[PDB]
């Protein structure tokens, strides 16, 4: 009422991984943008 | 038309004129776009020219 | 499939897989999944 770190750590690890997964949807990896509606708007299909 | 070492720059703004409309005709020798496709220029919007 | 015609001397680069141009956008198109050869030779003597 005034220690559950082993239970807190497995929650934290899973959340830290799920956030890293979503934060990768905003990297270019060597492209002009991160949005498909921006490559499909200033580039021809080829 | 100025020369290559004192080229002249004109800023274009505040207007919505069809690009291809002008590039619709001929009288050119090269039309090379980089980062865009010259057929999708009428769907975009730009900050300056 | 032999497609045979005559063009202006400029838009010989308009017969290519994947492109934009007055000749390519209105009178003749090739798919980007093209497989075959393109031959061009001059003609004002015929």
């Amino acid at each position: 009422s005034s220690a559950l770190g082993k239970l807190q750590d497995v929650v934290n690890q899973n959340a830290q991984a799920l956030n890293t997964l979503v934060k990768q949807l905003s990297s270019n990896f060597g492209a002009i943008s991160s949005v498909l509606n921006d490559i499909l708007s200033r580039l021809d299909p080829p | 038309f100025a020369s290559v070492y004192a080229w002249n720059r004109k800023r274009i703004s505040n207007c919505v004129a069809d690009y291809s409309v002008l590039y619709n005709s001929a009288s050119f020798s090269t039309f090379k776009c980089y980062g865009v496709s010259p057929t999708k220029l009428n769907d975009l919007c730009f900050t300056n020219v | 499939y032999a497609d045979s015609f005559v063009i202006r001397g400029d838009e010989v680069r308009q017969i290519a897989p994947g492109q934009t141009g007055k000749i390519a956008d209105y009178n003749y198109k090739l798919p980007d999944d093209f497989t075959g050869c393109v031959i061009a030779w001059n003609s004002n003597n015929l």
